[PDB]
C-alpha cells in the first residue's frame, strides 16, 4: 500500500550543478507505471 | 584583448554558476544556499 501512495516530490536542486530536478507532483510507482492495472492488485499475496 | 575579454567573461559566468547552487545536508534540516552554508561553516570553524 506505500508503493500506491501517490507521493509528491518537489523540485529540488541538484549541488555542485545548476540543473534544475522537475517536480513530481502525485507520484505513485506501482500505479503511475501501470502496474496496478496490469497485475489488478495493490499489494502481494501468494500462496503456494 | 580578445583572450582577456574572453577570460573575463568566463570569471563572471564562473561566479555565478558557482554562486549558483544550494545544499542540503541530513544532518542540517533545510536547504542552505551557498554563502549561508559558507558562513555557517565559517562560524562552526572559527568557534571550535
Amino acid at each position: 500500500d506505500f508503493l500506491n501512495i501517490p507521493l509528491t516530490i518537489p523540485e529540488m536542486r541538484l549541488p555542485y550543478t545548476i540543473i534544475t530536478t522537475p517536480p513530481l507532483k502525485d507520484f505513485s510507482l506501482w500505479e503511475k507505471t501501470g502496474l496496478k492495472e496490469f497485475l489488478k492488485t495493490t499489494k502481494q499475496s501468494f500462496d503456494l | 584583448q580578445e583572450f582577456h575579454m574572453k577570460v573575463k567573461h568566463l570569471i563572471d559566468s564562473l561566479i555565478d554558476f558557482l554562486n549558483f547552487p544550494r545544499f542540503q545536508f541530513p544532518g542540517k534540516p533545510g536547504i542552505y544556499t551557498r554563502e549561508e552554508l559558507c558562513t555557517m561553516f565559517i562560524r562552526e570553524v572559527g568557534t571550535v
